[PDB]
């Protein structure tokens, strides 16, 4: 049964993840990238006041708003921090999303972000180290 | 309205970036 697999894996992931190690490389990734966002949103809200509403999103206007956004961020650069910065957008992106009801739009928010991810980021990421290098700067945080 | 958005932008990329810089 893939679903008691999956349990099993994500299960052991977290477990040895909470002691220093890591299932996979890929697990790794992820368990840097989570810390990384729970960070940056700290030292944002902090200096700012909450990421998620402040725009008015709407299935309508959502794209536009992700792109406008998304677009400035990275039109003078990208840098892991930036990075986990969009990561952090989308999230609130969802969130939002969620608390006002058009739910739909978080497969679509996600969508877009691997988009971005695979066609613009990508090949900055791969020049600059790949995922691995992102880990060993943002690792255990 | 829009504006809002390139406010957004703004304090996202500063953000990320003084992140950026205290990891190097």
């Amino acid at each position: 049964s893939q679903s008691n697999r999956e349990l099993v894996v994500d299960f052991l992931s977290y477990k040895l993840s909470q002691k220093g190690y890591s299932w996979s490389q890929m697990a790794a990734v992820k368990q840097a990238l989570r810390e990384a966002g729970d960070e940056f949103e700290l030292r944002y809200r902090r200096a700012f006041s909450d990421l998620t509403s402040q725009l008015h999103i709407t299935p309508g206007t959502a794209y536009q708003s992700f792109e406008q956004v998304v677009n400035e961020l990275f039109r003078d650069g990208v840098n892991w921090g930036r990075i986990v910065a969009f990561f952090s957008f989308g999230g609130a992106l969802c969130v939002e999303s969620v608390d006002k009801e058009m739910q739909v739009l978080v497969s679509r928010i996600a969508a877009w972000m691997a988009t971005y991810l695979n066609d613009h980021l990508e090949p900055w990421i791969q020049e600059n180290g790949g995922w691995d290098t992102f880990v060993e700067l943002y690792g255990n945080n | 309205g829009s504006g809002t958005m390139e406010n957004l932008s703004r304090r996202l990329k500063v953000t990320g970036d003084l992140f950026d810089i205290m990891s190097g």
